[PDB]
RNA sequence: UAGCUGGUUCUCCCCGAAAUGACUUUAGGGUCAGCCUCAGGCGCUGACUGGGGCCUGUAGAGCACUGAUAGGGCUAGGGGGCCCACCAGCCUACCAAACCCUGUCAAACUCCGAAGGGUCCCAGGUGGAGCCUGGGAGUGAGGGCGCGAGCGAUAACGUCCGCGUCCGAGCGCGGGAACAACCGAGACCGCCAGCUAAGGCCCCCAAGUCUGGGCUAAGUGGUAAAGGAUGUGGCGCCGCGAAGACAGCCAGGCUGGUCGAGUGGCGCCGCGCCGAAAAUGA
RNA sequence: AGAGCGCAAGGGUAGAAGGGGGCCUGACUGCGAGGCCUGCAAGCCGAGCAGGGGCGAAAGCCGGGCCUAGUGAACCGGUGGU
RNA sequence: UCCCCCGUGCCCAUAGCGGCGUGGAACCACCCGUUCCCAUUCCGAACACGGAAGUGAAACGCGCCAGCGCCGAUGGUACUGGGCGGGCGACCGCCUGGGAGAGUAGGUCGGUGCGGGGG
């Protein structure tokens, strides 16, 4: 035939979830496209990768029509 | 969290890796073997998994 | 008609049909409550019965109820009841499927026709103090290739037909003998 | 049809959405087991109802093979089959209904669907109509 | 629309709502993350004269009074479906003046 | 030279694997990781479990999207019958786009969605648990069975993955006639002690020719299908019937007489009969 | 939102990543807290710092293209520089 | 505190689509004009500036209606952690804990912060 082909696995998906203290950095979670939405203290690169800007615990807030969002809240 | 009595009576020989750790935790080696425990919410949980291999007791 | 009815209250379903008796629960704007009538009774009632004429429920309360069953679970696997809706009226208006007894002799089956009948019932919205045990559907002048639809029914007072008006109620298909056997085995 | 090539094999589970209720005609056939069901099984069955009753009424066919069903040419391993030998098939589970008749006698249609019957796989029983649909 | 609001939104703290009517021209110092308003320097509902560009500039000194009072200097402004060129433009102009 | 085959010698004691992944002129060979072990550290951190939060697109179901689809309606286009080129008009038990209804289907469809699993926090958990550094390895053909899919023919003691398991290494013990992996069970040594486990308690063969309540006349049991049949027992319904029914006997072509108590058709459950032919002796 | 997003498919997206103009060349140098992934090597995301600069009134964005392919250890050798 | 407005953030269709009614004192819009700042690949439709008078028609605000849309129990299933039984097998059944989708009853023309103008 002519089929057996396939690129190897990309490990996407939710890296950290909500209660998890982070430090400054950690990639929160790798996606597709904007499955999840950025936030407060949160930013995010080309691949639409997800990551802490502060140090804190994570939180994720459904919104309906905005979409789904991930934060931050710092504390020390 | 009065006493709970129980007795291993079913071979473990045979049942899934996390049901051998269940007795583990529980402290069962032997068949026929006793061992008096709290009722606690976590203990209760594994000896509910074993329920089938031991006959529990309410001391 | 009457049915002997019962409350309900932790009888293990399942464990209840093997009994005999059928699962089932009253209910209406204001009313909710676990039941259970009799699987033979609710048989022979509920065959003539069925979902277009009412049916009061004596419970032990001495309660006459005029219920009706606003659905019922079919069991897959060799057809047969499973549970019973039962929804309690009162004297404000309410939908319903109601018969309808086509009468006449069509032009369809005159000329070697097929009697075709879609809506075998209609839901319509009425008060229930009306209960037409049918309705009367003109067909006779339905000929071949031909259809009777829901804006051409004929309403008994005080009701409404609450579908589409345009609905189709009946048709008149042709046979489908050895002229369509040996063509369709070439043809295709 | 239309669609594409091949398609997985499938296990046939519960009886479950394979199953209905007599939804026109007057009587059915209703499957007992479950089974693949064959395009020549269906025309088969079709054909001995029609001929059965010469100038009949009305038969409703409401199942409907869409499955490819793939076979190998009588070799070996070399990729998958090129299928399609008996053609597609028809997932029929227990309860379901396969054929119903209408426009007719009982004494016609209890004779027809029983001969179209053992035109298929499975053993099957015949059901009236009764009254259960979902009303009020 | 409202693109350039957004922007603002996720930028920082004490956005700056300039709303203005066809002859008047309200400016609100709101800080997002709770909704509040702190100085609501409003215009021809306020007490100032009758000319649009003019009273904008002083709307503006009016903020900026009541602003550095309770401690204020993020210039969070707020474009506000507007081209910022005229009425608006003083707005900012004149707060952002003194 | 031999990445191949064969051989490798005393005892006791503790622990105890793997047949996987990645790359490999690699595929019966290696190197790193995984799993075993030993020494020195650390010390409640471990498997499993309780509560809590977050993540998820399966089973199921569904038709909102991508597509499939049987019938019907409504309806553009095309084919044909009337008419004539003043091109349009009328009909149409012909094929049918879109739309609606009735009814369905889909690994590569999903408006929706379990159980469950994954992870972090707090807690129980002292275990041949756990983590850090280092010494020594072997292993890198795996196989049955259960469950979930592919391939296959919804074949194979088939094949290929996933979760679990046992054999492997427990061809040590009990059962299963015999029999790695099915049922029971994890064998430190001794005993002419006792309770059990699966499975059994008529004889070979240890223990009930034990008790009570039904069914089965085929040795069914002692292990085969579509389909066929007044087998037998039990349950429910429909048609006729003391205003005389079914059956037979008299007469006419349903009706009468006689006798005199039930009779004919359908459906469901239990056990059973047929379908049932192979080669050394059952 | 069934279009568009250069191209396969997918996730994503009009509260723009899509269509159109104005100015411009951050398809910068020197780095890199901390992570995803992972046997090794490799691949991936990246706040923020200093230099000098672009667009915007500004808060601010810019270390190439909506994102996931468009590729090749080491050796040997070529050209330009300190 | 109460009521109508204007600006704005939260909840994310029980906020919406469509139908009827209402508000111009204030507020907002439409509106008058295109000389100045500024603008449309063409137009002062849009951005923009200066402003009588007129209007609430359009738009927005507030009400009421349910025909579409949306939300949507309860009961009972399907499915299924864990446990187990029957049959020769394709498969079927029970115990224990969890439990949908669809469908019925039914709900729905919004709750709500903070500032500001007005009686
Ligand atoms: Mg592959
Ligand atoms: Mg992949
Ligand atoms: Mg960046
Ligand atoms: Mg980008
Ligand atoms: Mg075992
Ligand atoms: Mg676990
Ligand atoms: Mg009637
Ligand atoms: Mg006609
Ligand atoms: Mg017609
Ligand atoms: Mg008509
Ligand atoms: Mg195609
Ligand atoms: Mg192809
Ligand atoms: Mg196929
Ligand atoms: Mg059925
Ligand atoms: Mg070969
Ligand atoms: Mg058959
Ligand atoms: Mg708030
Ligand atoms: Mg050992
Ligand atoms: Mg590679
Ligand atoms: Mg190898
Ligand atoms: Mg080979
Ligand atoms: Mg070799
Ligand atoms: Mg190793
Ligand atoms: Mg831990
Ligand atoms: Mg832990
Ligand atoms: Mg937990
Ligand atoms: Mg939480
Ligand atoms: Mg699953
Ligand atoms: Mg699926
Ligand atoms: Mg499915
Ligand atoms: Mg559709
Ligand atoms: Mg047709
Ligand atoms: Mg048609
Ligand atoms: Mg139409
Ligand atoms: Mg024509
Ligand atoms: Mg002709
Ligand atoms: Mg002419
Ligand atoms: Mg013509
Ligand atoms: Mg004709
Ligand atoms: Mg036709
Ligand atoms: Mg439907
Ligand atoms: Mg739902
Ligand atoms: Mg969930
Ligand atoms: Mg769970
Ligand atoms: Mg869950
Ligand atoms: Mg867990
Ligand atoms: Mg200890
Ligand atoms: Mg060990
Ligand atoms: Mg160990
Ligand atoms: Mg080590
Ligand atoms: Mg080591
Ligand atoms: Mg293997
Ligand atoms: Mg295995
Ligand atoms: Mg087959
Ligand atoms: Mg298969
Ligand atoms: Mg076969
Ligand atoms: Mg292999
Ligand atoms: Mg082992
Ligand atoms: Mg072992
Ligand atoms: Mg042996
Ligand atoms: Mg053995
Ligand atoms: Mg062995
Ligand atoms: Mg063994
Ligand atoms: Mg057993
Ligand atoms: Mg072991
Ligand atoms: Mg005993
Ligand atoms: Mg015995
Ligand atoms: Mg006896
Ligand atoms: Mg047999
Ligand atoms: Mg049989
Ligand atoms: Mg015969
Ligand atoms: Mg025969
Ligand atoms: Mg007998
Ligand atoms: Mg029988
Ligand atoms: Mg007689
Ligand atoms: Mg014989
Ligand atoms: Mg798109
Ligand atoms: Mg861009
Ligand atoms: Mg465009
Ligand atoms: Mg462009
Ligand atoms: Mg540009
Ligand atoms: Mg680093
Ligand atoms: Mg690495
Ligand atoms: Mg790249
Ligand atoms: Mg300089
Ligand atoms: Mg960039
Ligand atoms: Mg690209
Ligand atoms: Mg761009
Ligand atoms: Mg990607
Ligand atoms: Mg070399
Ligand atoms: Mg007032
Ligand atoms: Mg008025
Ligand atoms: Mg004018
Ligand atoms: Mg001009
Ligand atoms: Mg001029
Ligand atoms: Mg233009
Ligand atoms: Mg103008
Ligand atoms: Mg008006
Ligand atoms: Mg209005
Ligand atoms: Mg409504
Ligand atoms: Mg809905
Ligand atoms: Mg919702
Ligand atoms: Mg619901
Ligand atoms: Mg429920
Ligand atoms: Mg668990
Ligand atoms: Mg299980
Ligand atoms: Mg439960
Ligand atoms: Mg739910
Ligand atoms: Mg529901
Ligand atoms: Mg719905
Ligand atoms: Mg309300
Ligand atoms: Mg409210
Ligand atoms: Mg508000
Ligand atoms: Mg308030
Ligand atoms: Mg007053
Ligand atoms: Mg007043």
């Amino acid at each position: 035939t002519k089929n057996g082909r396939d690129s190897q696995a990309k490990r996407l998906g939710v890296k950290r979830y909500e209660g998890q203290v982070v430090r400054a950095g950690n990639i929160l979670v790798r996606q597709r496209g904007t499955r999840f939405k950025p936030g407060k203290n949160v930013g995010m690169g080309r691949d639409f990768t997800l990551f802490a800007l502060v140090d804190g615990v994570v939180e994720f807030q459904d919104r309906g029509r905005l979409g789904r969002y991930v934060h931050v809240r710092p504390l020390a | 969290m009065p006493r709970l009595k129980v007795k291993l009576v079913k071979s473990p020989i045979g049942y899934p890796k996390d049901q051998k750790a269940a007795l583990k935790a529980l402290g069962l080696r032997r068949l026929q073997q006793e061992r008096v425990l709290e009722d606690t919410p976590a203990i209760r949980g594994n000896v509910e998994k074993v329920a089938h291999l031991v006959r529990v007791e309410v001391v | 008609y009457r049915l002997k009815a019962y409350y309900r209250e932790g009888e293990k379903p399942s464990a209840l049909r093997r009994a005999g008796k059928l699962p089932g629960v009253m209910y209406n704007r204001h009313l909710n409550r676990k039941v259970y009538v009799d699987l033979v009774e609710f048989d022979k009632v509920f065959r003539q019965a069925s979902i277009h004429h009412v049916i009061v429920l004596e419970l032990p309360d001495g309660q006459s109820l005029p219920t009706l069953v606003r659905q019922v679970n079919l069991d897959k696997r060799r057809r047969r009841p499973e549970h019973v809706d039962f929804f309690v009226l009162s004297d404000e208006p309410v939908e319903m499927y109601v018969p309808l007894r086509f009468v006449g002799t069509p032009a369809g089956v005159r000329a070697g026709g097929v009697l075709q009948e879609i809506h075998r019932d209609i839901l319509v919205k009425v008060s229930p103090r009306n209960i037409p045990e049918f309705i009367e559907v003109d067909v006779s002048g339905l000929e071949i290739g031909d259809s009777l639809h829901a804006s051409d029914l004929k309403l008994p007072p005080g009701v409404e037909l609450a579908v589409s008006p345009e609905e189709t109620i009946a048709a008149v298909v042709p046979p489908e003998d050895v002229e369509k056997l040996a063509e369709e085995a070439a043809a295709e | 049809r239309m669609k594409y090539r091949k398609q997985q094999r499938g296990r046939l589970k519960g009886a479950t959405k394979g199953g209905d209720y007599v939804a026109f005609g007057d009587f059915g056939l209703v499957a007992l087991e479950p089974a693949w069901i064959t395009a020549q099984q269906i025309e088969a069955a079709r054909v001995a109802m029609v001929r059965h009753f010469r100038r009949g009424g009305k038969i409703f066919i409401r199942i409907f093979p869409d499955k490819p069903y793939t076979k190998k040419p009588l070799e070996v391993r070399m990729g998958k089959g090129k299928g399609n030998v008996e053609g597609y098939v028809a997932v029929v589970k227990p309860g379901r209904v396969m054929f119903e008749v209408a426009g007719v006698t009982e004494e016609q249609a209890m004779e027809a669907l029983r001969i179209a019957g053992h035109k298929l796989p499975i053993k099957t029983k015949i059901v009236r109509r009764d009254a259960y649909d979902e009303a009020q | 629309k409202f693109r350039v609001r957004n922007r603002i939104k996720r930028t920082g703290r004490l956005r700056l709502s300039v709303f203005r009517s066809l002859k008047h021209i309200y400016a609100q110092i709101i800080d997002d993350e709770k909704g509040v308003t702190l100085v609501s320097a409003s215009s021809l509902a306020l007490k100032l004269k009758g000319n649009k560009t003019e009273v904008a500039r002083q709307v503006g000194r009016a903020l900026a009074e009541k602003a550095l009072a309770l401690g204020i200097k993020q210039v969070a402004f707020d474009r506000g479906p507007y081209k910022y060129h005229g009425r608006v433009k003083a707005l900012a102009e004149g707060a952002r003046e003194g």
